[PDB]
């Protein structure tokens, strides 16, 4: 029983429930953790900058964020390409120029895109949390080659990424003791938001319409009985015995 | 008891009045259930909203 | 009579709608298992409408398809509702048709004079399978690419002519952009043919009328359709809407595979390849026989047996209520075609190979045995007197 | 499908003279008894093989996994 | 109510999307031109007389 | 005979207008 | 995929093809061996097709 | 340019004009959204 | 007839400008639609007013849809109707 | 098109709107004149769009 | 949609007892003369306005062009 | 490849295409290199 992984348990996520919502302070903290100790290797490339206004920042904060970076731009009228600071409509910058360079700079392995990394695995949220948090010591009789690290939550047991959620690896602007578990929780919340940004509109509309449709079901049952009453209670005389 | 018959005699002698009544009642009930479910929504989870984060204007 | 107009319903402008929807005489003891045909019509209309609106935002190219789907589902006002309705209404449509088929198989509705209806139904079932399988590809994920490869390379089990057929079907030497464009055009075209087949199905039913839970002559006691069965159909539609909304709004990703959220990559392979949940019994039947030619030549007898059920000149009683042994065999077959589906998803290894070899034996033994009760029941009237 | 001559007599009452809902929950327990007594054989035939196969597969895989352990 | 819901959702699905509305205001630069003449320029999606 | 018909026509127009102001909810008008 | 099955070579999860290390079919539906393409070597490490 | 002229001829109507033109074009000008929209409509209409 | 069109003159019935990829900045000097929309197009540009020009198409379809409901003519075929026959030919010339 | 019409201005042969050089619609069914945007000098030569 | 009582009498001949082609080209010139003499007015009324308008436009355009010269 | 059978034999076109240099996608390193042309290349452009 290898090359499948260990079985990750289930954690009571705040955004679980029938009328539960995201935790926007946790989303803010998770985006901080991403942009400080994650984006050097992976990429999102599906989240824009403006998607965060009204979710974890104002417009001015994200305008400053997007103006920090410098992106390439189309040909100038001379006929050449230049670089200008980013706008709200730009996308999260990529760390490598192409996928071949990504494999070259990490020992052949490819660090996957992180936009949909929660839906694409099986049981994504708890798997990602316990994968990031649960690095461990190999068992009695298993040896890891040089250049790989041991984790029981990956198919095979030998992963290419090293542990990085070390204690105090990021500074929080709200005064929170940044243990590895706190950082993992905030990152998972941010990534889950990035995967499913419509969960709230969805849940509200669903609750409303299930209520209304159950009422309509009661009405439909009454209408049916009212129409069928005459037939289901008549009496007929038939003139036969056996 | 007699409320049913009185309301019937008022609102159900013609059909155009009936259709207008149905449309208006749909509008009002839709808005009312919207309001109710919204109220449950903010009741269930306090301290999680967008504007309940303490530092949303302090990154300058 | 006819010298001046009495009703506008009996006028030519609305004569046939009157005759086939309003006044059409139906037996008065029909139960709820006669609502699923109308419910399936509703499901088909939902699919067509949400498809015509989805294909207003999707670009069928191997560079821009996954991005088109994500742009729809992440950037268009209410586009997540459209996408989820489409991808779950396919599952609802297959569920409704499976229940429909099993109802018709309980009360023996295939027998005379209603076998032309059975034949048209089987043709419709082929069209449904083809359309769903072709349309699982255009999002262009891992499962789309590798399912297309595997299933369309099963078409080379045929003798010499097979390789030319496969090369022509792929549009080249492998699954690539030509397959994507071709599959999109076919997927947009087929549902209209499916609509036409359904209309022919319904006319062929109406030319005799419907069966009844007793399986007897039923022309002495009949009523109108409206308003007596329209209200029953309304109750069915409302319960259906509740079920559908529960799937759309509170669990929209439970009926799929996560791997279709990874962009296509011809070099790596997923460790577990399966088709969408409603193709699994056929998959298990096809993998039961350890031979390519046997694999392709097992599914043709399945449809041949299905289409040759109604022509066994057989027993004189239809409703399985007065038939204990046909009733028991029906329940056995129903349990078997669930066990087969569950096996059609597990790894190909022990013990699953044996338990994937015996259920097809039983699934064919059902069609084998069934004429024997008809012949041996010819003689009940002459014995139990 | 047409004109079988009949000779019968029928009486009927208007829809607005009858209690409509109270009929559902009249004697539900005896309905439960009758329904279960009627359909228990069919329930057995539908449910048996699945449970048997599931238990057999569970035991086989459990024993195999225990066997390969060092 | 349900009919109104479906009609509105389907009809508003066809309106301009968030991507297009994000790029709807900016300022860019021109070049010099002779008195009484014109060289046309470009913006988000509209030239300049 | 005219009065009943014209009154019914006016009331049906009222119903049509109410339906229109249900489907669209403009506060700018 | 490599190093899976009951033979020590490759395993194909599409329809349960179990292969040995040599690659010849021993159990399952494949009737043929894994098809050898044309190739050669240059001096020590270059394996041209 | 034919699409531009003919489909912008629908802003001559009173107050609703600009709104229906912008809703038809899917944006601010004849671009990719209009192209994909028109392709789907073209594949659908002949069956009607 | 169809194959004479396809095989020996397949571009006579089109405008040459559609072999230039779309360029939103420059405008063609003479914009027209296909050959089978030109009567409507001429009726449409015949008015020096946008509202009038657009709402002059509506009488075309209203008249085409309201021909059948005149209820005094008793002879159908134009063979026995000289004046209506002449009006038919003159209408054809005007439509061309 | 600039350089067209009876006014030497920006004439539109799409439906025949003879604007003048001033930009006011003289001949044509145009219900509005050309839109005047916001722009001002920096020193002498540049005006942002 | 019905029929009427008629009372008529008809004789016919088999297809394979009579010459078929020679009827097309029998007496063409008199048929051509009849058609022309019957439909000259329709041809005139169809082709008049086109010629008149074309000549008028040509004349106007050439006059304007030749008057704009130096 | 359009020219073979139309104005040149195959070998002339092969050598002529091998005259020019065009770019190709990334190697394992990740660089845009160049290598001479083939039969399945298109006529080169003079500007960027
Ligand atoms: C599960 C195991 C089977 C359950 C059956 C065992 C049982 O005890 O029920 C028999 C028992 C009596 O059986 P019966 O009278 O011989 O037969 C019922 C007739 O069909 C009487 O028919 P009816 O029309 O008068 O009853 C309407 C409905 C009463 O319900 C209503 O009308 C509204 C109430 C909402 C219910 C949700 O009750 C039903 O019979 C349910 C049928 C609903 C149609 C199903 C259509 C399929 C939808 C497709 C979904 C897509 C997949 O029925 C009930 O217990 C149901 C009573 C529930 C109380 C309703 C009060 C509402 C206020
Ligand atoms: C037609 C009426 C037949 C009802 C079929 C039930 C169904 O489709 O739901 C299974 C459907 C298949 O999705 P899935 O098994 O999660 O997908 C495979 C997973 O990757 C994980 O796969 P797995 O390890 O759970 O095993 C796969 C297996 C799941 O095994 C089960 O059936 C679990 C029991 C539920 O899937 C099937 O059994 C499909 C066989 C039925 C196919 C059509 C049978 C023809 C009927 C004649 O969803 C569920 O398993 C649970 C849904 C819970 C609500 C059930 C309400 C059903 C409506
Ligand atoms: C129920 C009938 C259909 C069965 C659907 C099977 C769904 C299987 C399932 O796993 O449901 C789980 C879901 C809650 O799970 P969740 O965390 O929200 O996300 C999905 C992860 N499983 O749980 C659900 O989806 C249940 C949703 C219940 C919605 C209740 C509606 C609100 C109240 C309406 C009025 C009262 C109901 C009257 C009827
Ligand atoms: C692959 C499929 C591609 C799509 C096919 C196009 C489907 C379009 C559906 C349109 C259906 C055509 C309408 C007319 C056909 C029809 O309704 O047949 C009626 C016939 C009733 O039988 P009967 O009453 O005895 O006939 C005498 C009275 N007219 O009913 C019958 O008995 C069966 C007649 C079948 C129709 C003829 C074929
Ligand atoms: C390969 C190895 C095979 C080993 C198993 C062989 C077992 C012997 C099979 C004999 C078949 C007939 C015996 C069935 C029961 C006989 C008793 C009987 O005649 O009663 C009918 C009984 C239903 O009982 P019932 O009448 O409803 O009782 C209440 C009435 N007041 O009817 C029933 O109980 C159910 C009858 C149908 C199910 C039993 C036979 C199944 C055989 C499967 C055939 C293949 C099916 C594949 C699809
Ligand atoms: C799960 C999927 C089920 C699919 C079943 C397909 C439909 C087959 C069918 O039509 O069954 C009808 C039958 C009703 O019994 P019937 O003889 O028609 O009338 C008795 C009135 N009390 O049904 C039955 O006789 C028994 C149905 C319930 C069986 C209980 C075990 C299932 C749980
Ligand atoms: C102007 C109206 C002119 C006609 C006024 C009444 C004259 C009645 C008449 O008989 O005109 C005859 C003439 C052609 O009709 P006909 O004499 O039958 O010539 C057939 C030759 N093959 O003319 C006609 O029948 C058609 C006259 C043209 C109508 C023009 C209306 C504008
Ligand atoms: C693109 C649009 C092109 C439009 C083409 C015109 C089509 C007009 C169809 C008119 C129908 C028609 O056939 O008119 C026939 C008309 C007289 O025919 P009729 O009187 O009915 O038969 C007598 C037999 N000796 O025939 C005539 O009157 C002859 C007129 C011919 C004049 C042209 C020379
Ligand atoms: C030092 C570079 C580096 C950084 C920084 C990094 N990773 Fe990784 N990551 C990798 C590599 C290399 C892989 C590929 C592992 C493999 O293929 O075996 C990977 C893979 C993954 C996977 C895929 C696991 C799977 O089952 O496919 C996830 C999830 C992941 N990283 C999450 C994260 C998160 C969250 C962070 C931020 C805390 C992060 N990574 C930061 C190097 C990195
Ligand atoms: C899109 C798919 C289908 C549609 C829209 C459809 C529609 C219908 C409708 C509306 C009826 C009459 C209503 C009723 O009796 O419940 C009916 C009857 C019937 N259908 Fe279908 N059906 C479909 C698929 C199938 C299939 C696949 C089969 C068989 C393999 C089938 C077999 C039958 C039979 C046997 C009847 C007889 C009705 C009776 O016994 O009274 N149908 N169908
Ligand atoms: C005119 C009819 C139809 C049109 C225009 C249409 C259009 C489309 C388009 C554009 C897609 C790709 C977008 C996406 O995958 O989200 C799609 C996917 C799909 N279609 Fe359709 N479709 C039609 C009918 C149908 C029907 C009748 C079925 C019946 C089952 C069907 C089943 C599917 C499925 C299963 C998918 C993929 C589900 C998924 O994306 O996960 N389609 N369709």
């Amino acid at each position: 029983e290898a090359e499948h992984g260990l079985a990750c348990p289930s954690y009571p996520w705040p955004h679980q429930g029938i009328l539960s919502s995201y935790d926007h302070a946790s989303i803010r903290r998770g985006h901080q953790v991403y942009t400080q100790v994650c984006a050097s290797c992976h990429s999102m490339s599906l989240i824009s900058y403006r998607d965060l206004v009204g979710v974890a920042y104002t417009e001015e904060e994200v305008k400053a964020m997007a103006a920090e970076i410098e992106v390439v731009d189309g040909p100038n009228d001379e006929g050449e390409m230049f670089t200008r600071p980013g706008k709200l409509s730009d996308r999260f910058p990529q760390p490598y120029a192409n996928e071949a360079a990504a494999r070259f700079a990490n020992g052949g392995a490819y660090p996957p895109d992180l936009s949909l990394i929660t839906k694409a695995p099986h049981n994504g949220q708890n798997y990602v949390f316990a994968l990031l948090t649960g690095y461990r010591d190999p068992p009695a009789g298993v040896s890891i080659r040089e250049g790989l690290h041991y984790n029981p939550y990956f198919p095979g047991g030998a992963i290419a990424m090293p542990k990085m959620l070390n204690d105090g690896a990021v500074e929080y602007e709200d005064g929170t003791p940044a243990t590895e578990s706190q950082m993992g929780k905030d990152v998972v919340s941010f990534l889950s938001w990035a995967a499913e940004p419509e969960m709230e509109e969805r849940k509200l509309m669903g609750f409303k319409w299930i209520f209304v449709l159950t009422l309509a079901l009661l009405q439909a049952g009454y209408y049916r009985r009212l129409r069928w009453s005459v037939l289901k209670s008549r009496k007929l005389v038939l003139d036969v015995v056996n | 008891g007699g409320i049913f018959e009185a309301l019937y005699k008022v609102l159900m002698r013609r059909n155009s009045v009936y259709v207008t009544f149905v449309i208006a009642g749909a509008f009002v009930g839709e808005r009312a259930v919207d309001y109710g479910v919204h109220k449950l929504w903010e009741h269930n989870n306090v301290g999680k909203r967008y504007e309940d984060i303490s530092v949303l204007g302090q990154r300058q | 009579m006819r010298n001046q107009r009495f009703s506008l319903l009996k006028q030519p402008i609305s004569s046939t709608l009157n005759q086939h929807l309003i006044d059409y005489p139906t037996p008065s003891n029909l139960s709820y298992w006669w609502g699923f045909g109308s419910l399936a019509g509703i499901c088909l209309v939902i699919q067509i409408v949400t498809g015509v609106f989805l294909a207003m935002h999707y670009t069928p190219h191997v560079d821009l398809a996954f991005n088109s789907v994500e742009h729809v589902m992440r950037d268009v006002e209410g586009g997540w509702l459209l996408r989820y309705m489409h991808a779950n209404g396919a599952s609802m449509f297959l569920i409704v048709v499976h229940l429909h088929i099993f109802r018709g198989l309980y009360h023996a509705s295939y027998s005379s004079p209603r076998e032309f209806v059975r034949c048209l139904g089987v043709v419709i079932f082929l069209l449904m399978i083809v359309t769903a399988f072709t349309g699982y590809v255009p999002p262009w994920g891992q499962m789309s690419f590798w399912g297309a490869t595997v299933i369309t390379s099963l078409a080379s089990a045929i003798p010499v002519v097979g390789d030319t057929i496969v090369t022509w079907l792929w549009g080249g030497f492998s699954v690539d952009n030509a397959t994507l464009n071709r599959f999109f055009s076919l997927h947009h075209l087929l549902p209209f043919i499916l609509v036409g087949a359904s209309l022919l199905h319904l006319a062929a039913l109406h030319q005799y009328g419907s069966n009844n839970p007793l399986g007897v002559h039923s022309e002495m006691d009949q009523i109108s359709f409206y308003p007596y069965f329209y209200v029953k159909d309304l109750v069915g539609w409302v319960a259906f809407a509740i079920f559908f909304s529960i799937w759309i709004f509170y669990a929209p990703n439970v009926l799929g595979h996560p791997d279709n959220y990874i962009p296509a990559n011809p070099m790596p392979t997923p460790p577990h390849i399966v088709p969408e949940w409603y193709f699994l019994p056929i998959h298990a039947i096809l993998r039961s026989i350890p031979d390519k030619s046997g694999g392709v030549a097992a599914i043709a007898p399945v449809f041949i047996c299905l289409l040759a059920l109604p022509f066994f000149k057989s027993m004189y009683v239809r409703s399985s209520s007065f038939r204990p042994i046909h009733q028991g065999i029906f329940w056995l077959l129903l349990a078997d075609r669930l066990l087969l589906g569950w096996i059609g998803c597990q790894p190909v290894e022990a013990p699953f190979v044996t338990i994937g070899q015996i259920p097809p034996l039983v699934f064919f033994l059902f069609f084998a045995i069934t004429p024997i009760p008809g012949r041996v029941g010819r003689g009940i009237p002459n014995s139990y007197t | 499908k047409g004109f079988v001559p009949m000779k019968a007599v029928t009486y009927g009452l208007s829809p607005f003279q009858q209690k409509i809902m109270p009929g559902l929950w009249k004697d539900l327990p005896t309905k439960i008894h009758h329904k279960v007594s009627e359909n228990w054989i069919s329930a057995t035939l539908l449910l048996g093989p699945l449970v048997g196969v599931y238990s057999y597969v569970q035991n086989y895989q459990e024993k195999e996994k225990l066997s390969h352990r060092y | 109510s349900l009919v109104r819901l479906l009609i509105l959702k389907f009809v508003l699905s066809m309106s301009a999307s968030k991507d297009v509305l994000a790029l709807a205001s900016l300022e860019v630069d021109l070049s010099s031109i002779e008195p009484g003449t014109t060289v046309t320029v470009k913006w988000r999606g509209k030239p300049v007389f | 005979i005219q009065p009943t018909d014209v009154k019914a026509a006016a009331m049906w127009g009222v119903a049509a207008a109410t339906g229109g102001l249900y489907l669209i909810q403009p506060w700018g008008w | 995929l490599p190093n899976a099955g009951d033979f020590g070579g490759w395993f194909c999860p599409c329809h349960g093809s179990h292969y040995d290390i040599s690659g010849r079919i021993r159990k399952g539906p494949a009737p043929y061996n894994l098809e050898v393409p044309t190739y050669t070597f240059l001096e020590e490490n270059k394996l041209l097709i």
